[PDB]
RNA sequence: ACCGAUAGUGAACCAGUACCGUGAGGGAAAGGUGAAAAGCACCCCGGAAGGGGAGUGAAAUAGAACCUGAAACCGUGUGCUUACAAGUAGUCAGAGCCCGUUAAUGGGUGAUGGCGUGCCUUUUGUAGAAUGAACCGGCGAGUUACGAUUUGAUGCAAGGUU
RNA sequence: UAACUUGGGAGUCAGAACAUGGGUGAUAAGGUCCGUGUUCGAAAGGGAAACAGCCCAGACCACCAGCUAAGGUCCCAAAAU
RNA sequence: GACAAUGGUAGGAGAGCGUUCUAAGGGCGUUGAAGCAUGAUCGUAAGGACAUGUGGAGCGCUUAGAAGUGAGAAUGCCGGUG
């Protein structure tokens, strides 16, 4: 099977209304004030949860 | 007469037809050859006589 | 033409099957690069009329001039060897406008080489006179001889 | 107040001081026209034409000579190599209308 | 006042490299940044190399205050292609678009 | 000369009836209240934009019909599901929702467009004699 | 001498492209689909000229009639009276009377009444 | 009254080259900074690429396939508009909103109503579920020579013409 | 208000429906083959729901004027509940 | 001034538009040519101007002459891009 008719820009960008990606989920790290990945090591002071890793 | 001036005798210059040059002319397309046959063909048409 | 183009020899590809248009050779004229449909070929573009027309068309071309009052005869040219300073002041002295016909009776060397770097002036003889020449000038400056002459042939 | 009056094979409802196109009459700019084809005034005394009202009548003053936009017609009739095109601008006199009667 | 940065042909396709300038447009600097450091896709580093060299300059050049600058404008536009081949099955090729990408970045105090 | 005049949302004004089915024809009553809601009977009729009235039929439940249509008038629908026919009579459907007879009645005479939709969503029927309109203030219309 | 392409056919297919300005998508931006599109925009606009006239009558024959039922009376005989009583006033001028002021067309239609 | 970089040689350029073929053989693509190289010292982000300044220059928006820079196509922003609607996508009618021109009985958008099944080819007849075109651009088809005939024109004329 | 003669240039040689006079077929076919006429072909507009060939009627262009044809006048949908 | 005609395929006839080049005349141009882009401009049509931006060196106009003189379709050729 092939497409009978070509997709118009229209339809191409309808179709694409859902193609994304999203903001990480990130929050300032409460050590050294960096944004870090909930629930990761803070990569640039190394700490979580309060400790050194 | 002048060379900025010149002009031909009235009649005796008439410009020539050309075919094949779009639906307005009337000799657009087919070319005034009408539609298929021998003598619709390039080289086409049979011997005189 | 598609004949002369280099190359074009071989069938691109088979008649049936592949999917393209047909084509018999790389160089038809459809294809880039390919030989040209007709297009100029060498010839010439020089024809004939009678010859009493010819004289006609001479003797009107003269009759403009004499209608126009663009005709002045003079007795002759005296020059011992080419000025073309001396003619410019003798062309500004007869009043003559930018584009002037000098017609001698014969091949006048001296009269040539003075008015030959002048733009506008051209130099001719009796039996050289011809329409071109005639209608572009604005005057016809002709001796006495030379006159005489054209009007024997003509 | 407000009359119907004729002119160029049309019927116009005019006003005192209105603005009218019509078809090209034989005027010239600045000068003054008057309709003498009245079929109907209407207003506080209304008259009734059958079908003109007779010695009624409309004065207006010729404002504008002009040609109306160009209209581009075109046709054509598929698969039959035919087709036309022609331009076309119709002429049309304003006027102020100046009194009724 | 505004200051500007340009990657000329990167070679990342200019439909990958959109996604993630989708994310920093009309952000903060800082927030920017963090999200270009957090964001998983090939194209975050150079687009962040974009987005420092921009701020670089607002600093450098035209002595803004890099705590104050949004992200004015973020966008990718089509480069030069690489075209390249695979070879397929029963000896035919298809084409390879290599796309790249020229990614403007242009930061703004807003005044 | 253009004269014309058009009417618009600024200066259209509709007006509430009610109209008693009791002891009239329901193809009658029908296509006179779909005149009433297109609004064929104002001088201002717009053709572009509704210039109709309101209607409300009271008394769906005593509209009548001629010859046998109360047995032989049948009214079929389709599921968009195969073998999906379902029919009911026009008795019926008299019985058991009148409202709903009246409504596509008078539905079937208005243009399918989206200005008729619009126009056919300001009727209002009711199989008794009450209706919870006081607040608009509807008058009586007489048919015919 | 050799005649290369040159400009007018860009010239030409800009002008049919700029006469398909607010299209839809391809339609306004290709050359093909927007002459095309042109020429059914000519035709059509030639048969909607003639069409407007038909249009523009039968609003004010509805018109009328609403009006004449209003006085009691069928457009059908109110033009007959119309007619019979010598009044000339055409459609469009009736309708944009019963419109503007009621009291002149209730003078016009007991003239018709009259005549009847 | 030959071409002007798809033309003209196949080849304006390191071309009978690259490339293809066992071989005979087939056979491309590819021109343009600027007057001058004055071809961007120096600073800044970057590993680099790339960029922002500074400077040269008339111009760098002439910075290296560097004169101009169309279209398809791809983006960013925005005035109007759109989530009850059945669309060959326009046309005619028409409110609302936003603008203000080669100043013209203006321009952009379009709630809603009427009408309306692309184009070409080929056919008795095609919306056709017959053919052809993904799109845009360039290129792409009654010509020339010599004879014949007819018509127009012109010169001369019982002659006309080499 | 044409007609004919002479000369330059053609295209056409697949036709279709409808009505009617006939053959063929089965007083079958949107069949087939002849005669006669119209329309289509090469004809847009109105009617016949949509519908080359049926009914009305032949679009030089513009109008937001009027009268009619076939066909129609409760609503869709103009005009007689 | 009157009043008559003006649907149209194959096809016949006529009048024109535009392109490159040549001749002659007459002009324009670094105080900005051609080309490109935009615009609410003009002509019965093919099409013709004007303004602004870009561009950076050539180009109109009149009369005549000559043609590699006009593309939307050839499963056309080449390039670019979907
Ligand atoms: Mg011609
Ligand atoms: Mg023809
Ligand atoms: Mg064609
Ligand atoms: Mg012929
Ligand atoms: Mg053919
Ligand atoms: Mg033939
Ligand atoms: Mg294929
Ligand atoms: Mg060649
Ligand atoms: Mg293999
Ligand atoms: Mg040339
Ligand atoms: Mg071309
Ligand atoms: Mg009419
Ligand atoms: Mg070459
Ligand atoms: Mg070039
Ligand atoms: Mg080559
Ligand atoms: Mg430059
Ligand atoms: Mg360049
Ligand atoms: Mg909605
Ligand atoms: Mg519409
Ligand atoms: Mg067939
Ligand atoms: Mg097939
Ligand atoms: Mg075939
Ligand atoms: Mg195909
Ligand atoms: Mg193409
Ligand atoms: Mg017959
Ligand atoms: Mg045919
Ligand atoms: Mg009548
Ligand atoms: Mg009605
Ligand atoms: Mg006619
Ligand atoms: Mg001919
Ligand atoms: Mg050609
Ligand atoms: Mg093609
Ligand atoms: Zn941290």
């Amino acid at each position: 099977a092939v497409p009978k008719r070509r997709t118009s820009k229209t339809r191409k960008n309808k179709r694409r209304t859902h193609f994304k990606i999203s903001v990480p989920g990130m929050t300032e790290c409460p050590n050294c004030g960096e944004y870090k990945l909930s629930h990761r090591v803070c990569k640039n002071c190394g700490s979580y949860n309060g400790e050194e890793v | 007469m002048k060379l900025h001036e010149l002009k031909p005798a009235e009649g005796s210059r008439k410009e020539r037809n050309r075919v094949g040059r779009g639906v307005a002319t009337g000799n657009g397309k087919t070319s005034g050859r009408g539609h298929k046959g021998q003598k619709a063909r390039s080289g086409g048409g049979v011997r005189p006589g | 033409n598609r004949s002369a183009v280099s190359g074009g020899g071989r069938k691109p590809w088979k008649q049936k099957g592949t999917g393209r248009a047909r084509q018999g050779t790389i160089r038809a004229p459809q294809w880039r690069g390919g030989g040209i449909v007709f297009g100029p070929t060498p010839r010439s573009y020089a024809y004939k009329m009678p010859k009493k027309m010819r004289r006609l068309a001479l003797r009107s071309a003269l009759s403009f001039k004499a209608q126009e009052n663009g005709l002045t005869v003079v007795d002759a040219f005296n020059f011992e060897a080419p000025k073309t300073k001396e003619f410019k002041n003798v062309l500004s002295t007869l009043e003559q406008p930018k584009k002037v016909l000098v017609v001698t009776e014969n091949e006048d060397v001296n009269v040539e080489l003075s008015a030959r770097n002048i733009p506008g002036v051209q130099v001719t003889t009796a039996q050289g006179l011809n329409v071109l020449d005639i209608t572009n000038a604005d005057s016809l400056v002709i001796t006495e001889a030379a006159a005489k002459k054209v009007e024997e042939v003509l | 107040m407000f009359a119907i009056i004729e002119t160029g094979g049309k019927q116009i409802k005019v006003e005192e001081g209105q603005e009218i196109f019509v078809e090209k009459l034989d005027v010239n700019e600045g000068d003054t026209f008057t309709f003498d084809k009245v079929l109907f005034v209407g207003g506080d005394s209304v008259k009734v034409g059958a079908p003109t009202v007779e010695g009624a009548t409309v004065t207006a003053t010729v404002n504008k000579q002009g040609r109306g936009k160009k209209i581009t017609v075109f046709t054509y009739k598929r698969r039959k190599n035919s087709k036309r095109k022609k331009g076309h601008r119709q002429p049309y006199t304003k006027l102020t209308i100046d009194k009724i009667n | 006042m505004e200051a500007k940065a340009v990657a000329r042909t990167i070679r990342i396709a200019p439909r990958k490299v959109r996604l993630v300038l989708d994310l920093i447009r009309g952000k903060n600097a800082a927030e920017a940044i963090a999200i270009l450091k957090l964001t998983n896709k090939a194209s975050s580093p150079v687009i962040e190399k974009v987005l420092m060299s921009a701020l670089a300059n607002a600093e450098h050049n035209y002595d803004m205050n890099t705590d104050e600058l949004v992200v004015k404008e973020a966008y990718a536009n089509e480069g030069p292609t690489l075209k390249r081949f695979r070879p397929r099955a029963q000896g035919r090729a298809s084409a390879i678009n290599k796309r790249t990408s020229h990614i403007t970045i242009v930061v703004s105090d807003g005044k | 000369m253009r004269q014309t005049f058009m009417a618009n949302e600024s200066n259209i004004e509709r007006k509430w009836y009610v109209i008693d089915a009791e002891g009239q024809t329901l193809g009658r009553l029908s296509s006179e209240v779909a005149s009433i809601l297109r609004g064929k009977n104002k001088v201002t009729y717009t053709p572009h934009v509704d210039t109709g009235d309101y209607v409300i039929v009271i008394n769906a439940s005593k509209i009548e019909f001629t010859g046998n249509k109360e047995t032989d008038k049948v009214y079929y629908r389709h599921s968009n599901h195969p073998g999906g026919i379902k029919s009911i009579t026009a008795g019926e459907l008299r019985r058991t929702n009148p409202e709903r007879l009246i409504e596509n009645s008078i539905k079937g005479m208005l243009p399918s467009t989206r200005l008729g939709e619009k126009q056919g969503k300001k009727l209002f029927v009711y199989g008794g004699a009450e209706h919870p309109h006081a607040a608009q203030q509807p008058e009586n219309y007489e048919l015919r | 001498p050799r005649v290369k392409g040159g400009t007018v056919t860009r010239a030409r297919r800009k002008k049919t492209i700029k006469l398909a300005k607010g299209y839809f998508g391809s339609k306004h931006t290709l050359y093909k689909v927007a002459k095309q599109q042109v020429m059914k925009s000519g035709q059509y606009a030639f048969r909607d000229r003639r069409q407007r006239k038909r249009d523009f009558r039968k609003l004010w024959i509805t018109r009328i009639n609403a009006a004449a039922r209003q006085h009691e009376m069928s457009y059908s005989r109110l033009m007959n009276g119309l007619k019979k009583a010598g009044i000339d006033i055409n459609r469009k001028m009736l309708s944009e009377i019963a419109i503007s002021d009621e009291k002149a067309f209730a003078q016009l239609v007991t003239k018709a009444k009259d005549a009847l």
